[PDB]
């Protein structure tokens, strides 16, 4: 209704969990 | 040309992008008028329902499926062949399919590829009528549909 | 992988199928 | 209280988080560190493998458990006893157990389930220690785990 | 029964079985 | 070209095919489809009475033939001609016969293996007609079957 | 694979002669 | 304590229960092991040896007994009091007698009734022990048993 | 109502003497 | 031809094969044998009761005769000679030669060997048909045999 | 192979003629 | 390769390095881990009770074999031969080989000559794979020795 927040942040939660691999060890 | 899935792309193509969009469109059908109104608010009403019931699991469902652009709604067609492959076909998997595709046309919307819609809708009007047309006339069609998912008066 | 089709395609067979039960006439 | 329960809840919790998310995550340990760590290499290496050879099976059998939600964990546990319920225990069963409470991982991740995977490793956890104390420690615990499924030869 | 605890189990006991039967010291 | 081929498959498939489900079909049948509906009617009946009986025993028979998929079939078929050796046919043994199947249905929808269900009650097909064939026209085929079993309704 | 084909066999017989005259 | 009865029982139950879970065992025994051991390696040789020779025949028997639970367990140990009820007793009837059970063993597995296989072998080694015990440690129990049965060419 | 033992164990009683004449012993 | 022969090994391989599997099956015989159906009666009752009476003596004299395969059925057949080697022949002997045979059908089951149980049948009707025709003719054939043992009853 | 034949034989004659004499009257 | 030979040097050589550095080195073992781990445990328990119940002779007849440097080990091994110079073998005398084996081990860390233990271990074992692997084979191997050993609880 109701502005979505679960579906914008598991979206934010994977591109950060991208982020990390491209800089990681 | 192809009478069952014209109308099959119309009813589809409308309701994923009234889902997409939040409002209802609602502009009147669209060569046979009636019927296709009919299993519109058909679909509306049973279609909103299984998205209501399975919305958690749809959101992880989807997220797995990695879907960016229009090149991956090519590889939801794979999973709409999965859901009939054993040979059984019901009303029930069929609005399933329709109602999971509405979920992935919000998606679509909120991750700024509208492009991506119209595609999906032709990709689930695809399987519909490829695989299972004589399925669809022996049911009669979407007069079948609306039938099948009429509850009793009162 | 990496498209589990089978994977969500049996999901959606399940659900698909309790919906029928839903709607089926008694 | 229980390093034994510590120790094995750790292994096999990190097992099914890792396993879910895809990402083999390389942050170690705790206590006893070494060994814990070599039971978790080795749970990933043999683990996997068993995974991928009745993945097809696997997908049925857990669709006949019917796992919606954090309740449903508890139909695992049930499972888990029938597992031994012939009084015989050896590594090959523990591991395949743990395998296929791996799978279930996966699967509630699909679901967007993800609250219920420490439930799920905490009763795995549960049913191995609280039935099988006593064959962990004359199987000497996770020191003979890495010691049956030891592999190394060829010079 | 409509729970299935029985035939997962005795399915996951066999395949243990094999696993153990795979590591074993020949 | 035989009718009763025919009508046999489809009476077994659809019995298998649904206990594998875990719901009925109740799509009209081919041809003669009252005979067909009232065979269909009557197996499920007597069927899910023989699985309920023989639940424990069904459970490790079919274990110890290790049905893993298709290329296993032909091992239940040997069991099936195995059934008729001492010469000695009835429907006893055939709806046994095919409530067996129907468990066997059950087990390859757990185990991710449904494509063999059709092969499966083809081979239970093939068994009866092939082998029987003669014994099921003097029984009139599926009239009889019905026969056999109806039961008393207390008037 | 399934050496127990006559095992397997012989147990169906006695419980479908069992299934027979429970009916009969 | 009866200390030819755990022995007795440990032998016993082994060699049933690898013969039902097809698999033979390999852990070592109670007591010392060596003689154990060398009883379970003299079993199987000649044990298997006896089944294979016997195997149709004891299919119809075990057929008739009608072994269905632990309830038709009490069955058994009257076959076996018949087997030395003419009074007499000697290795090659025991042996058999244990090949019987085994036979019995694999078919409680194939009914999913192997909770029954470990009180089978309680009623084998309840027989030998309760009727004919002073004829066992007459023969040196386990160790005639080997002696018995020793066969070997170097 | 009553399987017969005897038949059994007689069987078993002649196949146990057939082993004990076998050549693991004389 | 020979229609002595036939329903001979009718009604003895009916007998031998009842009295193994435990209860009776195709009841209309074929001759048409009303007679046929009668001495099937005659023999399970007069037959039956004389199993019950010399089971003890049976079961050692059986034991003795050592049958365990299709070779053993000979030694039964020089036997059944042996019983009207003193050259007296009635219905009383012939009846015992029937029952005993059924006594060795039911060991063949014992021992799984029921293929023997036919071959059994044979060779118990060859020797009556083969040295016995005349007798059994001069007696009136099955008919002599119902009438022989018809008891009145009657009161 | 066959050892018996005899014994067994004129046991079953003498069980068949008293069979015999029970139903003869 | 020998298998046999592999697994007696791995048991063997682990026993009498731990007796001497005092310490416990349980690494990853061969491909037969469960008898060579089982094994060892064995001998650590009669080694150890058949050490302390000769100790005090020990002492002397090792000084009077005047062990010094790894030329002296092939005088171990003339020793080692002519304890089955009567043509018997048993499970006592090959454990107290092993003991006495274990004594010396202790002896050359003693007298800064730790690189003679490797030597002194496959001497040790040579002469029992050498020279007695029927006997071995028929006892089975090292799955006899603990059944052998095994006592009680």
């Amino acid at each position: 209704p109701g502005v979505m927040t679960q579906e914008v942040g598991q979206l934010l939660q994977d591109m950060g969990d991208d982020v990390y691999q491209q800089y990681r060890s | 040309e192809d009478e069952l899935y014209r109308q099959s792309l119309e009813i589809i193509s409308r309701y994923l992008r009234e889902q997409a969009t939040g409002a209802k469109d609602t502009k009147p059908m669209g060569r046979s008028g009636a019927t296709s109104r009919k299993a519109l608010e058909t679909l509306r009403r049973v279609g909103d329902g299984v998205q209501r019931n399975h919305e958690t699991a749809f959101q992880g469902m989807l997220r797995k499926l990695d879907i960016k652009n229009e090149d991956d709604v090519k590889s939801l067609s794979r999973v709409m062949i999965h859901v009939f492959s054993d040979g059984v076909t019901n009303w029930g998997r069929i609005v399933t399919l329709i109602s999971f595709g509405a979920f992935v046309a919000k998606h679509l919307k909120t991750i700024n590829q509208e492009s991506c819609i119209e595609p999906l809708a032709e990709s689930i009007t695809d399987v519909l009528v490829r695989t299972k047309r004589d399925w669809l006339v022996k049911q009669r069609g979407w007069d079948g549909f609306v039938e099948f998912f009429h509850v009793e008066d009162l």
